[PDB]
C-alpha cells in the first residue's frame, strides 16, 4: 500500500525517496501496475 | 601524394566525426551519461550510436 501521490514514482527511472529506497522497479517490461482506493480499507 | 593525402584526410573527417552532437544533448558521452538519467541515457546514446 503506497501514497496517493507515488503512483507518479513507480515506474522505469523515477526520482524520489519511496522508489528509489523501498521499491524501485527494474528498468524493464514490466507487466503492470494495478492499484485503488482503500478509504475503507486502512484510514497509520 | 593525391593517394596519401586523400587517405589522411578521409581519417582526419573520420575523427574529426567525434566532434559533431548528431541532435543529441551533448558529444563527449562521460557528461551526458552523468547528468541525465539512466532512462534518458539510453535515447541519448541510442542517437548517438546510429
Amino acid at each position: 500500500v503506497i501514497r496517493g501521490d507515488e503512483v507518479r514514482q513507480i515506474a522505469p527511472g523515477q526520482t524520489g525517496k519511496i522508489a528509489d529506497y523501498n521499491y524501485k522497479l527494474p528498468d524493464d517490461f514490466t507487466g503492470c501496475v494495478i492499484a485503488w482506493n482503500s478509504n475503507n480499507l486502512d484510514s497509520y | 601524394q593525391d593517394v596519401v593525402n586523400q587517405n589522411a584526410q578521409a581519417l582526419n573527417t573520420l575523427v574529426k566525426q567525434l566532434s559533431s552532437n548528431f541532435g543529441a544533448i551533448s558529444s563527449v558521452l562521460n557528461d551526458i551519461l552523468s547528468r541525465l538519467d539512466p532512462p534518458e541515457a539510453e535515447v541519448q546514446i541510442d542517437r548517438l550510436i546510429t
